[PDB]
């Protein structure tokens, strides 16, 4: 949970800090840092179980056409 | 951003996140910028979905969200933003390295009367951009940042 | 030598009967490129300009696409590996 | 050393402004610029100028960057 | 060794850190942190080593006068 | 009570037959004085105004030197203790 967001002015050999942590953000967050192999992971998981089907290893190249020449598919 | 983006919607057709260019890479919010694409688009296939028409007289509700939230509004700001950056190359090639070095001889201490680093600062500021560079570029950034 | 050291840290699932880099025609890249772009900009070695042609080690592409978008001739075929294929980012 | 912030502390004694408002005022700012809710940045643009022109007025504002610049002259 | 000086802007919640973090002052300090019993101790004892009799435990009343007027010891 | 927990931390070489700090006269503390400021700004809670008088407890006296100057009547005969006797800061 991401409490302090810094931002950094690097020099030859120094830095500017110039940051900001706040409090408040440990029991009502702002941000979280992930990483999206277990954030998207987590979050195909939560849409399994409301109900879509995610079908991965799958590539689309493509649209199917209807004769009416928009995207069916 | 904004002067790149496609058409977001079409015959039977959404796009969204960073598809549709949606990200406020100064802010670092693309994902923010794409979990609400899908809310938008998501809502307006439900509105989609109760009529039956998936043509581009339905399906452009969601262009219509996408101006009425947060994201193409946020395009919008920073839509001359990084052109901006690439007339000057200074904000990230003098700035930060004079910002350290000046930061540096004002917390130094060996024995110089302190009008004398306020000076050696205004002597290090003004030998790597001119006064008339300095006052331009707080502005010409703000133009970026509206 | 240098990045296919971290190249290794990386999972792939390669797909080395369908290379998903194809250059689409061999002679831009000899005369009418000054500077070879995909070379210099490439994450991940997978360009090198020899004499023999344009060696497109396919099998490290980390998928970004700077490659098509940088070369300003377009004789880049470039797509995304197939499904289960290319870069497998483990906590990406 | 001392003739350069010679009048300094009475200085700070005629505002008590730089420790009461501008702390509290450039840590509300700085939350709401950092803080992500759905606001189009134009309207976390102005709420921080209705932040700052608030709990001092912009007559306040610019005074008090440069009557603090006779204090460090 | 003081190698980073921060400036802290304290909030209600927040904090906004304004630091500047050097790595020559590593090699080449500018300030070290002390605690002054400890510092001034040893402080002494290179003054004593030095060819000065210090002599703790003792409080200045007053100045010896001369004749003249003036402060002699 | 409660900064007294806190100057139990201090290391003193108390002179309790010499007190430091003597009040000159104690009419200015009970009429001539509002606020007094003794009391008030003292960081060891050496003075406390009770109607018997004022209790000077110069045992926890920091030797700073607020008193003295923060009274607006100078009736406070402030010394510091002799040497080796106050406060002996450890770590200071
Ligand atoms: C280094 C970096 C740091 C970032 N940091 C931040 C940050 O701190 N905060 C922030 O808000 N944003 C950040 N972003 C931006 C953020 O990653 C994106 O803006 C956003 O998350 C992209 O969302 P998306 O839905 O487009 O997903 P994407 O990850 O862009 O792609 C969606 C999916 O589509 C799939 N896909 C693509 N083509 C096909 C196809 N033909 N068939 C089937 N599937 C396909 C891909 O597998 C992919 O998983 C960062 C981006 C980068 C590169
Ligand atoms: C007494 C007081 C005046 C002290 C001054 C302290 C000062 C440095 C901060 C507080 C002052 C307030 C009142 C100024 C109002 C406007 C502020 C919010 C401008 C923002 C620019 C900087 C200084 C933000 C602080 C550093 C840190 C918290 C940034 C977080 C990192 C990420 C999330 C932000 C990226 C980011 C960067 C890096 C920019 O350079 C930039 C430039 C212009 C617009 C936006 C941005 C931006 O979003
Ligand atoms: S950029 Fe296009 S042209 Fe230049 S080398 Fe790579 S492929 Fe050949
Ligand atoms: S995709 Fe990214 S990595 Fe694969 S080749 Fe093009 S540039 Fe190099
Ligand atoms: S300040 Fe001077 S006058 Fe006021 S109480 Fe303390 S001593 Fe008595
Ligand atoms: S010296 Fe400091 S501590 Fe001792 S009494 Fe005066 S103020 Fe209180």
């Amino acid at each position: 949970n991401v409490i302090e967001q810094n931002l950094w002015l690097l020099g030859n050999e120094g830095v500017i800090k110039i940051g900001h942590r706040n409090v408040e953000w440990k029991e009502n967050p702002n941000a979280f840092t992930v990483l999206r192999a277990n954030f998207d992971r987590w979050f195909a998981q939560e849409v399994e179980k409301a109900g879509a089907l995610i079908i991965p290893k799958t590539k689309v190249e493509d649209f199917l056409r209807n004769e009416k020449g928009e995207i069916a598919g | 951003g904004y002067y790149a983006m496609p058409k977001v919607y079409g015959d039977r057709v959404l796009v969204c996140g960073d598809a549709a260019m949606l990200v406020n890479s100064i802010h670092r919010e693309g994902s923010n910028h794409a979990i609400t694409s899908g809310r938008l688009a998501a809502e307006t296939l439900l509105e989609a979905f109760e009529k039956g028409d998936f043509s581009e007289k339905i399906l452009k509700n969601y262009y219509l969200r996408l101006k009425e939230s947060f994201i193409l509004k946020d395009l919008e700001k920073y839509k001359d933003l990084m052109p901006t950056m690439e007339k000057n190359h200074q904000f990230v090639e003098i700035y930060p390295d004079l910002a350290n070095d000046a930061l540096k001889r004002f917390l130094q201490v060996d024995g110089t009367p302190k009008w004398d680093v306020q000076k050696q600062i205004a002597d290090m500021v003004l030998s790597r951009r001119s006064l008339i560079g300095i006052s331009l570029d707080l502005l010409r950034f703000w133009r970026a940042v509206r | 030598m240098r990045i296919e050291d971290k190249l290794y840290l990386n999972r792939y699932r390669t797909d080395e009967e369908n290379p998903h880099l194809k250059i689409k025609d061999e002679s831009i890249c000899a005369e009418k490129c000054s500077d070879r772009p995909c070379v210099s900009c490439c994450p991940a070695d997978v360009y090198e300009w020899t004499e023999s042609g344009m060696e497109v080690k396919f099998e490290g592409c980390l998928e970004c696409g700077t490659c098509r978008i940088v070369c300003p001739f377009g004789n880049i075929e470039w797509n995304y590996p197939r499904g289960n294929y290319g870069v497998l980012y483990k906590f990406g």
